């Protein structure tokens, strides 16, 4: 539902959402900077990685 | 030399594809050794200076 | 009893995001699992704060809350503490009374917070070790060869003065090693009572050994097996276990083991200790065998655990008594981890006796669950006796 | 591009001769390196090489 | 690593030995034929 | 003087679950 959602980067601001599952979006060597948030277990592209939850707000 | 700049690139994108079917989603790890998934590699470990 | 009897009307759940558990973490100042916020009003006889409303419950620093073994765990444990209350109404002057799992976490009665850095593990506890299993006669065999040297060394002798630290005054130890040539360590020669200051003569001379020759397996064993042997000595006519400490090889030794042991009266736990590319299908043989155990140490961070999991094995004939393994039992004098003084600890199993009436499962019915414990402190007894 | 690949496959065998002395000068070196360093690269340093 | 061995090894010495008296009994051979000029040889 | 009690090979006993079967 309100997992932090976002389709941008550089504000990080929410959006609609569904879903159990909200993940978290980082680059791999920059580990203490989460890039995106959202919803969904998406596949990164490069150097990002993708950490998914399963309750509302578990992303943090 | 574009043409030689062609060839290699697309030998280059063959052997990618052939490293994309041999180490798709393999190459992750846990900073603890003992831990071998990710729902495992949660949490605290200890560590020795 | 209640335990045995919650564990089994336990149904094994796979999420909890739904049905969040409750419970107080003692070590705190999460989806999944609600925590509580205690009163914590001052109370004599601790000398701390405690909350009498509830049964606090202590995760080590290494073990993951959170987990579908902990979360299920967190949840069968919540019957306890409407016992917990009973007994402490029946006899106020009750003390700690805990359960040590074998998951790892540990629940005591009354809630407290925990007392640098946390190391602390029920399951390596002198009165957890003492109900988990009968008394022991462990003889470590230490690979020293050559190929042992450097990062591999010093994780076994780290592991062997890890081993040495869950053995009581009842259980009798002594150290081994051999290449091509199989000796003591130390000034012993035959098995010791392993106490305080037999322990720290083991302890010293394990880490003055050199890593030089070639294996022989053979030679090794042979040693060992003519150690468990003697009988001219204090023993303690029960668990006969071989602890190898190697790396891997070739050779299986068939013949000494269908030689000393025929009828398999001696178990023997292997470890694989280091990164390296030697074979470990001789080394899992021996632990399939004779019944024991294989064991892979891979780094200094699993020393901890898997020098404390041989513990499980040993206590199967246990389990299997019945109710003749019930017996109540008292540790020595230590000092208790929550400061409280001097005291003593009482000590009773639990089984895992989920499908008993059909008696068809036995297959993960053969460990124990944990360890029951309440803690008498000396200045009780010292009140009986004016 | 094709004069190319028929050239390579009309000189393939001094092709494969050239490349095979690069494999026995290889092979030469790693039994040197093997005797001369083989078992010694074992310190007390926790990572190992 | 501090002179620790196996058996493939114990058995690869005895075939270094005979590969040992091969090499000998094919230079002595040529030795005693041609009287060691060429740097092959 | 040591326990009275003692508890080991035990027949009905498993001890089939080493840790190199499964691995
Ligand atoms: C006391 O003993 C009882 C049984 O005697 C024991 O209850 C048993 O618990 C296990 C869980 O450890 C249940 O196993 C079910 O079936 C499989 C086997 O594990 C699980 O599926 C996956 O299993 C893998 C293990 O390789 C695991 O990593 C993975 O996470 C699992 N889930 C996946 C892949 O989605 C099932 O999840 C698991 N649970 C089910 C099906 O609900 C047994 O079924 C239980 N047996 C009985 C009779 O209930 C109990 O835990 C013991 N007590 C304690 C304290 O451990
Ligand atoms: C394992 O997890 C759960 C955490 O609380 C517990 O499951 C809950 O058990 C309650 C007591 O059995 C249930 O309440 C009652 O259940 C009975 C079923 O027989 C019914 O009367 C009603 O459902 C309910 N009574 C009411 C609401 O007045 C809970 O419904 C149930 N929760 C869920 C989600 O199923 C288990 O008790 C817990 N295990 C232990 C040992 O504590
Ligand atoms: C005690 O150890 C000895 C030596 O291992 C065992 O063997 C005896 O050794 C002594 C001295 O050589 C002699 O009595 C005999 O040669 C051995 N046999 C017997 C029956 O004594 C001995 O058996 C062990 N146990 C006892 C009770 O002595
Ligand atoms: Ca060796």
């Amino acid at each position: 539902r309100i997992c932090y959602i976002h389709k941008a980067s550089l504000p990080r601001a929410t959006k609609t959402c569904v879903e159990n599952t909200c993940y978290k979006m980082f680059i791999r060597t920059q580990r203490e900077y989460i890039s995106e948030r959202g919803c969904g277990c998406p596949t990164a592209m490069w150097p990002y990685q993708t950490e998914c939850c399963k309750g509302d707000r578990c992303n943090k | 030399i574009g043409n030689i700049v062609i060839v290699t690139t697309l030998l280059q994108f063959m052997f990618a594809c052939i490293g994309v079917q041999l180490f798709k989603g393999k190459l992750y790890t846990c900073s603890d050794s003992s831990k071998q998934t990710e729902a495992e590699c949660k949490g605290n470990y200890i560590t020795y200076k | 009893l209640e335990a045995e009897k919650v564990q089994a009307a336990h149904q094994w759940r796979e999420d909890f995001a739904s049905n969040e558990v409750v419970y107080y973490n003692a070590k705190d100042d999460e989806p999944g699992s609600q925590r509580i916020k205690p009163v914590f009003i001052e109370d004599a006889n601790f000398g701390r704060q405690i909350s009498y409303q509830h049964a606090a419950v202590h995760i080590p620093t290494d073990i993951y809350e959170g987990s579908t073994i902990v979360l299920n765990e967190l949840n069968w444990t919540s019957a306890l503490d409407e016992v917990f209350k009973k007994n402490r109404e029946e006899d106020p002057s009750l003390l700690w009374q805990v359960f040590g799992s074998a998951t790892g976490l540990a629940r005591y009665y009354p809630a407290s917070p925990w007392v640098k850095i946390d190391l602390y593990d029920v399951r390596r506890r002198p009165w957890y070790i003492q109900g988990a299993a009968s008394p022991k006669d462990m003889l470590i065999l230490v690979d020293v060869s050559g190929s042992v040297s450097g990062l591999t060394l010093k994780l076994i002798r780290t592991s062997v003065s890890e081993m040495l630290e869950t053995l009581s005054d009842d259980d009798f130890v002594n150290v081994a090693s051999f290449n091509s040539n199989a000796q003591d360590v130390s000034c012993f020669q035959h098995l010791v009572q392993a106490n305080v200051r037999n322990k720290k003569v083991l302890k010293d001379a394990v880490n003055n050994i050199t890593a030089k020759g070639i294996t022989d397996y053979k030679k090794g064993f042979s040693f060992a097996f003519e150690q468990l042997l003697n009988y001219n000595v204090s023993r303690a006519n029960c668990n006969k276990i071989i602890m190898l400490f190697t790396d891997g090889g070739e050779e299986r030794a068939q013949e000494i083991f269908n030689k000393y042991n025929k009828d398999k009266k001696v178990r023997v736990f292997t470890f694989s200790v280091g990164q390296h590319n030697y074979d470990r299908g001789p080394i899992q043989w021996m632990a399939c065998e004779n019944k024991g155990y294989y064991y892979e140490i891979p780094s200094i961070g699993a020393i901890r655990i898997n020098t404390q999991e041989y513990l499980d094995v040993l206590g199967r004939p246990m389990v299997l008594a019945g109710d003749k393994a019930k017996q109540v039992q008292w540790t020595n004098v230590y000092l208790d981890a929550l400061e409280l003084g001097l005291v003593i600890t009482g000590t009773l199993p639990v089984f895992n006796i989920t499908g008993q009436f059909e008696n068809k499962t036995n297959l993960k019915n053969q460990l124990i669950l944990g360890v029951m414990g309440v803690d008498v402190s000396l200045e009780d007894i010292k009140r009986l006796t004016p | 591009l094709s004069n190319l690949v028929a050239s390579l496959l009309n000189s393939v065998r001094s092709i494969a001769s050239l490349l095979l002395l690069l494999f026995l000068f290889i092979i030469i070196f790693s039994l040197l390196g093997m005797q001369l360093f083989g078992g010694k690269f074992n310190f007390d340093e926790m990572q190992t090489r | 690593p501090e002179d620790d061995s196996n058996a493939t090894n114990s058995n690869l010495e005895r075939v270094e030995y005979l590969f040992l008296i091969i090499f000998t009994v094919e230079a002595f051979l040529k030795v005693i034929a041609y009287g060691l000029r060429n740097g092959w040889n | 003087k040591g326990p009275d009690v003692c508890f080991d090979n035990n027949v009905l006993e498993d001890y089939t679950d080493c840790g190199g079967v499964s691995g």
